[PDB]
């Protein structure tokens, strides 16, 4: 019940944001570039200095034009109201944003440990109780963010940072979206895509659940459940409706992926009478104290190595570009309420 | 092994999200 009425002030504090957001709240040359953290479609993500505060942020940076031509404007326009209405301790901050002639800039906290993604390579696969620690993080953002009636869409490691506490950043809203019914759109990574997504179908906040069940297993496992060198043969994979586990996973682990990795939306976990608590009171969670993740005072598996302010050490290097700003507004009214 | 199966394949990297 107390949870209950912790995501009722949660809902009270997101919807003022929501019906009234922030916009234009610094501009570039309050920064100095430093390096870029990341890339993708739209657009990359890069260090940055406030010169005002001394403070490090990650600045991501979409080109207007090819928001545009890849027909993400709403998508962008989804991403960054909800990123700035939002508050939990495993969601990435959003500080500052603002646009100019050319680009749209989304200044977040910087979080140096680097991404999940880097960490689980490397290392192989993580055991079960490392990947247990990570997974009640975001079982209890998904409880957070659905609460909102928002469905996040992109679940993947790559997608989450771990901070100097060891402790996940989800960043990257994207493909987010605050919606009551169903919604229609392919978008989400391969690998992590439920069946109805695949297939077209009206879908729903279960399709987290589901990618949940795919990151469980790709922490513990160290490859995915559906791999193939091409989407397409994923996608078959997906809907074919098998999964095979490695050999030591625990008969706990096993019973949880099969109950989120589950065609059958009457009987996918999370998507139940008992909604989130089904995964919460799951026997592969039976050693998890639900509050003190939250709090954040349960003893992280791994502490990033830290070298300093600004280093980025964590991180792979990119090819870096420049940040032209043209002397012309493009697509003004489509990015009026950026 | 599947391990290997996968360390083998395409798509070890970073993977992007479908537009
Ligand atoms: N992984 S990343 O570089 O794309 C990225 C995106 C958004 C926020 C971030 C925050 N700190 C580090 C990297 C970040």
């Amino acid at each position: 019940e107390s949870v209950k009425e912790f995501l009722a002030k949660a809902k009270e504090e997101f919807l003022k944001k929501w019906e009234s957001p922030s916009q234009n709240t610094a501009q570039l040359d309050h920064f100095d570039r430093i390096k870029t953290l990341g890339t993708g479609s739209f657009g990359r993500v890069m260090l940055v200095k406030h010169k005002e505060t001394g403070n490090h942020y990650a600045m991501k940076i979409l080109d207007k034009q090819k928001v545009v031509k890849l027909k993400q404007i709403e998508h962008t326009l989804n991403e960054k109201r909800i990123l700035q209405a939002v508050n939990f301790p495993f969601l990435v901050k959003l500080e500052f944003s603002f646009k100019d002639n050319s680009n749209l800039y989304m200044v977040m906290e910087y979080v140096p440990g680097g991404e999940m993604f880097s960490h689980l390579r490397r290392i192989g696969r993580f055991s079960e109780p490392h990947a247990r620690f990570y997974a009640a993080q975001i079982v209890l953002t998904f409880e957070y963010l659905h609460s909102l009636d928002l469905i996040y869409r992109d679940l993947k490691p790559e997608n989450l940072l771990i901070d100097q506490q060891g402790y996940i950043q989800v960043t990257d809203f994207g493909f987010a979206k605050r919606v009551k019914g169903r919604t229609w759109t392919l978008c989400g990574t391969p690998e992590y895509l439920a069946p109805e997504i695949i297939l077209s179908k009206g879908y729903n906040k279960a399709v987290d659940w589901w990618a949940l069940g795919v990151l469980i297993y790709e922490m513990a496992a160290g490859y995915p459940p559906f791999f193939a060198d091409q989407p397409i043969q994923i996608y078959e994979k997906i809907v074919s409706g098998k999964v095979r586990f490695p050999s030591h996973f625990s008969s706990d682990l096993k019973d949880l992926l099969r109950n989120l990795l589950q065609v059958d939306l009457t009987k996918r976990f999370g998507n139940l009478k008992n909604g989130v608590n089904d995964i919460k009171n799951h026997k592969w969670f039976a050693t998890t104290d639900w509050i003190a993740i939250y709090q954040r005072k349960v003893e992280a598996p791994f502490i990033p190595k830290f070298k300093g302010p600004g280093d980025t050490s964590n991180f792979d290097d990119y090819e870096e570009e420049e940040i032209r700003v043209s002397i012309n507004e493009k697509c003004g009214k489509e990015f009026t309420e950026f | 092994t599947t391990y290997a199966d996968f360390i083998a394949s395409g798509r070890t990297g970073r993977r992007n999200a479908i537009h």
